[PDB]
């Protein structure tokens, strides 16, 4: 039958949140968003630091030179 | 109605943005 | 919703592999160094001219007047280099794979390379150094070992009868442009691409389990980017003039040969195989051949499997082809005396060797012990 | 004689660590498209999930328990009495457009 | 009770609306914090050598 | 003949701290994208 | 064995509602249930007495593949509230 299909044994694999197989998940579920959406938002922050110094540079490159600014 | 709310805090999140890189 | 629908089918959901490895990552960083050296580029031009008299001074303009104009020159030497390690990979890939039987996809790939050799020779001629002059005028010359017109074709692409203004100014025009004719290719080799769908390490068809691009492997070219600019920026403020050679910051000077004269470093494998031949046109044609027998490697495959990943001799004889194509490397870059003749000799006929008699051989004997 | 290195070789190309037979991994071309589509259900079905748990092993980067590993002996050439046809047929068509 | 990552989560990014609002507010305060930073241990690492530390000296 | 020279290594310093704080970043995200895949199990069932 | 023991435990008066509509007399469907029902035990043996222990929902999918089957059917859910909550609503 279809009713032999029993679902693979994810414990292995699980986070430590949700382990046990007689506890609603929901109170940890805010929580193991909440972690791996800041991984996300941390990344975010990290390369918009990055991205606003790249592009200032270039900025300034088509900006007013040393030498210019030396002889005015 | 319901995109006021959202919409002030793009506003706000685009406004901090032009203080962002400039 | 017509151009989505092309990006859709492009990038968003485009059914990849579930098996592909980092080695495809390369055909993405391709495109963002291709792009680095576009902006990079276009922003050294702002400034940069392309006249004899002030080609010198306005690089070291950029370098030390314009600001930040050190950090964008060095990204695009740097990149330069960086394009041409990931162009290494993505076709070592490709051999080793069996990728080479997306035929098209392949040929137009061979295009690319020899378009970015083209590309990347007339822009190290730009600042107008000693090796810039020097390599161009050692370089072009090869022609004229042609046999009945190429004593004419050199002055024509020179503009005259040595390398010169006319030259430096035409080989600017071509730069600014060419990696914009790259790109266009690029397009076309894209589009082959998703008519013939993308391959795996196994060499299997992956119909039976294939995933969105996005957003799996969205978030592996990104990851792999990073490492591309990791790379990159590691060279720029640590080693900018590591790759570099130090006779281009001594002006040119048509008077005076440097004593080590060489191609950059991306050439020396091809300079290895021009200079084991003593000949002058053999020493051309091999040059030439060296680079367009990527054109037959899809001609003398024999193996009923697909992919090396099940073939001990290919194997063997691919990571030798490497080896030998790093001894080349090696040899391009000394100087023309014993012991590096003999041993870019031996190099030089193994390349070939490798290419066209044993690896096929290999692959046959391979299909014998599987009972094929 | 040499049935030892073809036993070796077997080993040695790696594929019955993912558990795949040999003619799973057969490069596809009209002829073995041809021959996989004569195929009965039964010997595709299997092929497909040979092949697919093959992927999803080198996805992964693992191979199967060494139990599990295909046999020389019990590696089964199930695509060649079909592909032989095929190409058969091919030649004969062949032969008959050269007169 | 609410936990220590929930509770940023919750409140803070939830909606895509205020998950950017925190990203710019982070990275603007990121940018003044790692600067300063890494400029200070660059100028600990190069003590006395840069001209900042030596202006006092002719000026 | 190098003038950017401290400055250059300011960057460096910067960047290197920045990559080794992104590098793992964007790796756990890939991680936790491709997590479902890397953890799935593929069972065959065919009929008789 | 395990049929007799699952009826044992589970089929007892506590865990047992007797429900009826129509024409009918609640004092009549009440004298009937206390001269039939009142028969069955009215607690346990001090154990053995399963209760509830809730059951954790797990985000995650199933794929059947099947080609030969005419049409995919597809059956997506998020977790519920429960019987009691009044979100159900
Ligand atoms: C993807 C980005 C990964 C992170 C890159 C690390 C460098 C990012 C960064 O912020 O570097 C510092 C920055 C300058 O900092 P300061 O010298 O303090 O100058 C004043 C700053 N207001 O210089 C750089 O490293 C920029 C280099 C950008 C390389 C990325 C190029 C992207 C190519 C596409
Ligand atoms: C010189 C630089 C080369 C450094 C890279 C060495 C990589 C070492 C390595 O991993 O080799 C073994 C490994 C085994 O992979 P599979 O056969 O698919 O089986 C997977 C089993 N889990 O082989 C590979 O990764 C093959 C990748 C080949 C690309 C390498 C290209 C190097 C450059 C060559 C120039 C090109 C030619 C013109
Ligand atoms: C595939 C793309 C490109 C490659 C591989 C490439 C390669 C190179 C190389 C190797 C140099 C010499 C660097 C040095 O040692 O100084 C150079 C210089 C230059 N390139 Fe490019 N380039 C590319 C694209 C572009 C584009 C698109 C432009 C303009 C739009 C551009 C403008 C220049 C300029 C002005 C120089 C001279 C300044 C300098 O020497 O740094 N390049 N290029
Ligand atoms: C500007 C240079 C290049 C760009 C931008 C480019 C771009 C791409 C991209 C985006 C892909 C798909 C991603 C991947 O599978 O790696 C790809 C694949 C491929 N490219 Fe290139 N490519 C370049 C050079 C070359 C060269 C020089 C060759 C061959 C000489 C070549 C042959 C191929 C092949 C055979 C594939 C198929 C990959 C597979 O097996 O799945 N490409 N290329
Ligand atoms: C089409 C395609 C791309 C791809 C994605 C974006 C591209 O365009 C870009 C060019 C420059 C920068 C970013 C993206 C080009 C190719 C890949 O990576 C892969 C990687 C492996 C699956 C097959 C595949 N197919």
């Amino acid at each position: 039958s279809h009713t032999d299909i029993k679902v693979p044994d994810f414990s292995d694999y699980r986070r430590p949140e949700v382990l046990d197989s007689t506890k609603s998940s929901k109170e940890s579920s805010e929580a193991r968003k909440g972690f791996s959406y800041l991984v996300t938002a941390t990344t975010t922050v990290g390369v918009a630091y990055a991205a606003k110094n790249v592009v200032s540079q270039f900025v300034s490159s088509m900006s007013a030179s040393a030498d210019v600014l030396a002889m005015s | 109605r319901n995109w006021v709310p959202t919409a002030q805090l793009w506003g706000a999140v685009g406004a901090v943005g032009l203080v962002s890189a400039t | 919703h017509p151009l989505m629908k092309i990006v859709n089918n492009a990038f968003i959901d485009l059914p990849a592999p579930s098996n592909i490895s980092s080695w495809w990552n390369f055909g993405s960083l391709l495109g963002i160094c291709l792009i680095l050296q576009i902006l990079t580029g276009l922003f050294l031009a702002m400034h940069y001219t392309s006249d004899t008299t002030t080609a010198f001074s306005s690089v070291t303009h950029i370098c030390r007047d314009v600001n930040y104009g050190w950090i964008i020159r060095y990204m695009h030497a740097n990149g330069a280099s960086m394009f041409f390690i990931c162009l290494y990979m993505h076709v070592g890939r490709g051999l080793y794979y069996g990728s080479y039987t997306f035929l098209e996809t392949w040929n137009i790939g061979v295009i690319l390379l020899l378009t970015v050799m083209a590309t990347a020779f007339m822009g190290y001629v730009l600042p107008w150094g000693q090796m810039s002059f020097w390599g161009a005028t050692v370089i072009t010359n090869l022609l004229s070992a042609i046999p009945y017109i190429g004593t004419n074709l050199v002055e024509w692409i020179w503009g005259g009868f040595s390398v010169d203004k006319a030259t430096l100014t035409r080989f600017f025009a071509f730069h600014f442009i060419l990696p914009f004719i790259i790109m266009a290719i690029a397009m076309v080799h894209l589009l082959f691409l998703h008519e013939t769908g993308s391959n795996n390490p196994t060499g299997i068809s992956s119909d039976v389990d294939k995933i969105p691009f996005h957003p799996y492997y969205t978030i592996k070219d990104i990851l792999g980017a990073l490492l591309l600019i990791l790379a990159l920026m590691l060279l720029v403020l640590f080693a900018p003039d590591l790759l570099g050679d130090p006779d281009n910051y001594t002006p040119a000077n048509p008077l005076n040969t440097p004593p080590h004269i060489k191609p950059e470093w991306y050439f020396l494998f091809a300079y290895a195989i021009l200079r084991s031949i003593p000949n002058k046109l053999g020493g051309v044609l091999a040059l030439a051949f060296s680079i367009l027998i990527l054109a037959l490697i899809p001609l003398l495959h024999t193996s009923k499997q697909r992919s090396m990943m099940f073939r001990p001799l290919s194997q063997c004889l691919f990571w030798a082809l490497v080896a030998d194509l790093l001894t080349l490397t090696w040899i391009g870059g000394q100087p023309v005396e014993h012991p590096y003749i003999t041993i870019g000799q031996l190099a030089s006929v193994l390349y070939f060797l490798l290419i066209l008699v044993l690896m096929p051989t290999a692959g046959t004997i391979e299909n014998k012990l599987l009972k094929w | 004689w040499l049935e030892g290195i073809r036993k070796w070789y077997y080993n040695a190309a790696g594929f019955n660590k993912l558990g795949l037979m040999r003619d799973d991994t057969i490069h596809e071309n009209d002829d073995v498209k041809e021959a996989i589509r004569r195929l009965p259900e039964n010997l595709y079905n299997d092929r497909v999930f040979r092949i697919k748990r093959a992927l999803d092993l080198s996805m992964r980067q693992q191979i199967l328990p060494k139990e599990q590993w295909t046999k020389y002996e019990e590696d089964k050439s199930y695509l060649e009495p079909y592909l032989k046809e095929v190409i058969r047929e091919r030649k004969e068509r062949e032969e008959w457009a050269k007169k | 009770a609410p936990t220590l990552t929930a509770r940023l989560y919750s409140l803070l990014f939830r909606r895509t609306s205020t998950f950017a609002l925190t990203i710019v507010v982070g990275a603007l305060f990121f940018e003044r914090a790692f600067d300063q930073g890494a400029d200070a241990i660059y100028e600990h690492i190069n003590e006395g050598k840069l001209w900042k530390h030596i202006k006092h000296k002719y000026e | 003949a190098e003038p950017e020279h401290d400055h250059r290594k300011r960057m460096g310093l910067k960047m290197l701290l920045m990559m080794g704080l992104l590098l793992p970043l964007v790796y756990a995200m890939k991680r936790h994208k491709w997590s479902v895949l890397k953890s799935r199990k593929l069972a065959y069932r065919p009929p008789k | 064995a395990d049929l007799t023991e699952y009826l044992s435990r589970h089929y007892k008066a506590p865990r047992m509602v007797l429900a009826a509509a129509g024409g009918l007399e609640h004092r009549q469907l009440l004298d009937l249930a206390q001269k039939h029902f009142s028969g069955l035990s009215g607690t346990y043996d001090e154990d053995a007495v399963p209760t509830l222990s809730p059951c954790r929902f797990t985000g995650s999918q199933i794929c059947h593949r099947e080609d030969g089957l005419p049409l995919a059917h597809v059956a997506i859910a998020v977790e519920g509230p429960g019987w009691a909550h009044p979100d159900n609503v």
